[PDB]
């Protein structure tokens, strides 16, 4: 008598909240109150203000926040009927077509919905279900209802946080502290020797190129591990300690694979130069 | 163009 | 053979009219050539060219217009072979995430079909249908293609008026004459202890609030019953004779259950006093 | 398991190359490498380089281009494990309502998928299925996942060159050589009685419009076959040599159907006057 | 903010 | 307003 | 021991006021309290507050504004210590380069001066001394101090009403009552045979011009008794009765000195065709 | 054989120099090396470049700013050749309508001059010699070339900050240390008894005026004195304690003879209430 | 009688005409009908038309332009009555300060006047006269009345091309034929070891420079004679063979000095590398 | 261009 | 509208 | 910055 559509929202809209501080949408992971929302909706404020579907308020606590995946978590105290729970999904299972259903509860007296598709995976889910504030730190469903996202506002292409991702990082939140998210803070590069020689053939490119396959440092962050190892705008990288490199997004992954305050070795030309960076703590 |  | 869309388009599609005055779409809900369509559509014209889905074209009359509800009523008369219809569904089903069909007639020789959901219920629908000039006026479907409201033009989400709305509003409409939309003339709030010591915190809040809960008057729309009856702004309504109050809402639905040229008594804070409102028609 | 949607898109999708030339999306139509684009995708360049969903990346040549309908069919080196194709599926055969799947390969690595419907069918396709750069050139498929369209990028409305219009242009533009568009250069306008004494009546309308129902010249484009048999803005058109007219899309259906560098003799008041337009070549 |  |  | 600036000033600038209706600068030219200002600064308002350069105040009577030459006359209340007076030059003695010295009273405790040359003469006076707000209305001063203008707001380019125009105006408006200022309602143009022909050689021009040398009427505004008389855009004027014309500034000066509802014969080519104009008063 | 504009700016224009610090105009008053200036010339900053209109630069430094005058001074090392000076005039003998000359070192190496009058007096004075940049903070002269202002940037009318006040300030500003600014922290405004009943007519008035004549605080600007003294928006000030009052300007007078951390007793309205604000140092 | 201004208007004005192309002033220099003016006013056309301060019309030949230093000469057929002229007076003897007036003929029928200074001298003048268009290609008067610069329209501050620049260019102007402007093509910059080493301290400085004082490359124009000489953004010229420099200005001298086609041996560092650069005409 |  |  |  419903489409899939209605089901699914009476399957997980329950849990879907409204947070205010003075705003956007939560949803209910935990019968014992853990919400989980986007950071850019709890602000940097530590009070918050949940209602339930249903029309209860609870005086919510910012349990806090990771900037950098624009996470967080509230916790709310589950006193009363018990708080109805969004059943946690996998993202690893999306595929592209796969249905995509973006609930929110803006007013706090209903669910808003928006039905899409998965229109990209990468790690943010793209989905053409109509991502919009009020709707966002709410939860994007599968076709059966489960949480496979959350809503994040920012055409027709709208992003969320894949759920896995929350899923790893709810325990730290949760527990107040800091997610780490290790950096060195270059603008980088993948540099094309075909793209080298292009580059130098240009009177007014800004530095001659080594000619060689790298990344190219296009711009050293002030007050970071790079500037303070001495990176300077124009070097190009060729390895990370031994492994050889052009590819902006494996450097990526050695940097965080290392983790916070270790140094890194790297091979640079500008000349040829090592040089090591302590990585630090994104902010 | 990518940020490490 | 076909989707379930292009079943519901054939079923409501042909009785989806264009609109011109020199523009918009409407909807045939009777053989006898009664055309919903949106208030802006038809302006304050009163003369309108009908062209049917097949290319028949009608001069039809404005017969008249709600611009509160934004409805309008035309009609045209049924010579030749019989005027199509859509039938009427009805909207106290709605769900949210039941399908939505929004169908204009812009051109006059074919529908336009966009797809959605119902996004929200009040009451407009809210409909993740893109709802555009042109299909506004036109008649948005169910699954199975009754009209269960009208497109308006007026992010992703649109609008429609909930087809009983029309069905009230019918009758009167069509033959002339004004629908009653009774007022005073009011911007209110609802103000909260915790919002009026908050408010009184502040150096530069325009006025003291009296600490309590009631219906802040915000704004005394000029050459109002609410302007004659001496409220100003800054006044908490707290009661409307007898019963308490600090819900704006419920203040519109004793204004609104009280009908044109009414008394009301009203209990407010400035200082305590209560005025007579007389009720008058909104325009 | 998967939706219809994630079933079309594997049917298809691999068929979806990223086009850069130092960009938008294609997509193979023969295991001999030729590949649909849009025109504005590769510009007037004829160097382009070609990316497979699955990572292989070709020297392909623009072939050649067709500003007027905005195709442009590229080749590539078939070469190793043979290029995947998308099948063709056929446009006559679109109703409004039919699910439309529009995919683009972006970045190289995956797909991006939208959906929507056929919202409009004129010969330009609408859709709501989002069409955004990049996604552009790219296929649209039906249900069952065959190419319906060519996505061109340009509300929640976006526009498909309809197959068949390709398959037309398919041999001409891989062959090198000009698709013809014939034309005469003017901006036309059905003229309406109850319109030409409507204009009479403005004391300022720019010129006196003899009555009639005709072609009335709006503008006459500089350096064309209309300018250089002496076409002037106000003239009405009334005949295409015999034949009378009133619109302007009759007598585009003329001046094509006559073809490139024929005579057409024309019945314009201005006084009553016939000229003759040698057809030329839109560019 | 609602208009009465 | 079209162009032929 | 001043300059001859701050020596006009000392004669002229007691006599300039301000003038607030809840603005600008107008100067006393009579012991009677008669003040000239400009028609934008009164508005359509007729209470008007008058500040001397020495504080004291006066309930003003706005006695009425010509729109057209943008002068109105305030009447103030003359008690007490006499109102001092600004003397009248004479403007038919102007030449360009002569000094000029605009004053004003925004504030009405202080003359604001400003120091420039008559820039250009027609009949407005243009000079590069700065014309601003506030200033607007005030006297615009010869080098020996005597008004030879009124300043109008409105490059370093600013404008004044030539004194003998006001001389003329003053009894009028002083006594209430209406300005003639008789009109038809054309906007015209010279038209020059290789103007015509010019004009006749772009395919793309609004009308055909007759080739001659007149007045051509580019734009009949409505409810104008050119409308009446039926003129239309396109129009070539060639006489007016009797005498042949190609100058729009000779027609003004004929229609002016006809006056008020006096009927005028015309001479226009559209085929030719004589018309009778009865002129009515500029609004 | 010069004007006297040639002459003036050959008294004083040797001693305009350029200011950069990575920008403006100063002068130099003492064959010591004292520089006067505009504060938003120097910045923040204490390191400044001196160029004289002959070339030779010098290290000068910042000897500190008053942010409420705008006014700085800059002090240079006086080696080599005497440096030339302006000759200071007085200010309090400025009549409107006294020729003003305005003259700047944007380049170092020549004077600007631009050439103007006294438009207003206060406690800027208004002249509409051209003041830009560049030319700001340079010394405005009279006839005789005597400063008689310092340039500021900031129509056709430019400010100078008169020259007397930074004689006053410059002994303090040269030997470090803070010019004394007591403020107390309202935006205020004189209340005329028409005028409070005038805006309690207005239903929609924020507050209701107690139908005196004073001096109501429309602001309480954050962390001041009024703020810490429980002073609200909408407050009537009556008088000072004693004397009453009506005239912001009287108050501006009052609070500036008390000095820095002064308690005042005020008379307000609100109710009748009498508050003491500590004065404090405006920043 | 008259101030000076009047005067010198008197003298120079009959000679001040206005220029159309379908526009701007100029200025008679020879009883034969030379004429001076802007070449922004006469675009690229040859023929224009002007008018006499007395009304009298001439076709006028474009007898060419200087597209640097913005001058034409224009001729005229001096029939009739003789043409009226414009004393040339002297530009080096301008001082700052000297009276500056500025003459127009934008109408045709009267001068337009405006008075300032010379405000600043390169080798542009620079004046607070108004300097507007139609006034524009007019002379720039002293107080005698000498035309002594060319107004230019590109504040308060206007230009005035000096009148011997427009003296040197004349007769080549006049007798067709290009004025020589020999440049090589690049975008410089004076470098100070203090800025080299400043700039090298920054990681995001595009090029390390090598800590001397010269000449940075900023920019190397496309086509001019520096690309083809190898010359890249980011050499430090230090010498022109044999003298070493640091001012870009001395540079240009030598370039000019050195005339068109003219090899120039250039010191830069990049590495140290001297190369040749063939000046060129700059178009 | 005049406007009588 | 002034500032103490 | 200069032209040369
Ligand atoms: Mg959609
Ligand atoms: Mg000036």
């Amino acid at each position: 008598s419903e489409s899939f559509v209605a089901a699914a929202v009476s399957r997980s809209g329950p849990a879907v909240v409204r947070i205010d501080t003075e705003q956007g949408s939560g949803f209910i992971i935990d019968n014992s109150g853990i919400i989980l929302t986007n950071a850019h909706v709890v602000d940097g404020a530590s009070k918050v203000v949940v209602t339930l579907r249903d029309g209860r308020t609870f005086d919510g606590q910012v349990r806090g926040t990771d900037e950098v995946t624009d996470l967080a978590v509230v916790k709310i105290e589950p006193q009363g009927s018990a708080l109805p729970v969004a059943p946690l999904g996998t993202s690893s299972n999306l595929q592209v077509g796969d249905w995509a259903i973006a609930v929110g509860n803006p007013v706090g007296l209903d669910n808003t919905v928006t039905l899409g598709i998965i229109s990209t995976l990468g790690e943010f889910i793209q989905t053409d279900a109509a991502i919009n504030p009020g709707n966002s730190g709410g939860p994007l469903l599968n076709a059966r209802g489960e949480v496979i996202g959350i809503n994040t506002a920012i055409t027709g292409i709208g992003f969320a946080i894949p759920i896995d991702q929350a899923k790893a990082i709810q325990n730290t939140l949760a527990a107040g502290g800091t997610v780490p998210h290790p950096y060195i803070g270059v603008q980088m590069m993948n540099i094309t020797v075909d793209q080298a020689q292009q580059n130098n053939r240009n009177p007014n490119s800004p530095f001659i190129i080594p000619e060689v396959d790298g990344i190219l440092v296009m711009r050293v962050l002030p007050g970071t591990p790079a500037e303070r190892a001495g990176i300077r705008r124009g070097d190009v990288i060729v390895a990370v300690d031994g492994t050889p490199i052009s590819d902006g997004a494996r450097l990526q992954r050695i940097v965080e694979q290392a983790g916070l305050n270790k140094a890194l070795k790297l091979d640079l030309l500008r000349r040829r130069l090592s040089l090591t960076v302590q990585t630090a703590q994104l902010r | 163009a990518a940020a490490a």
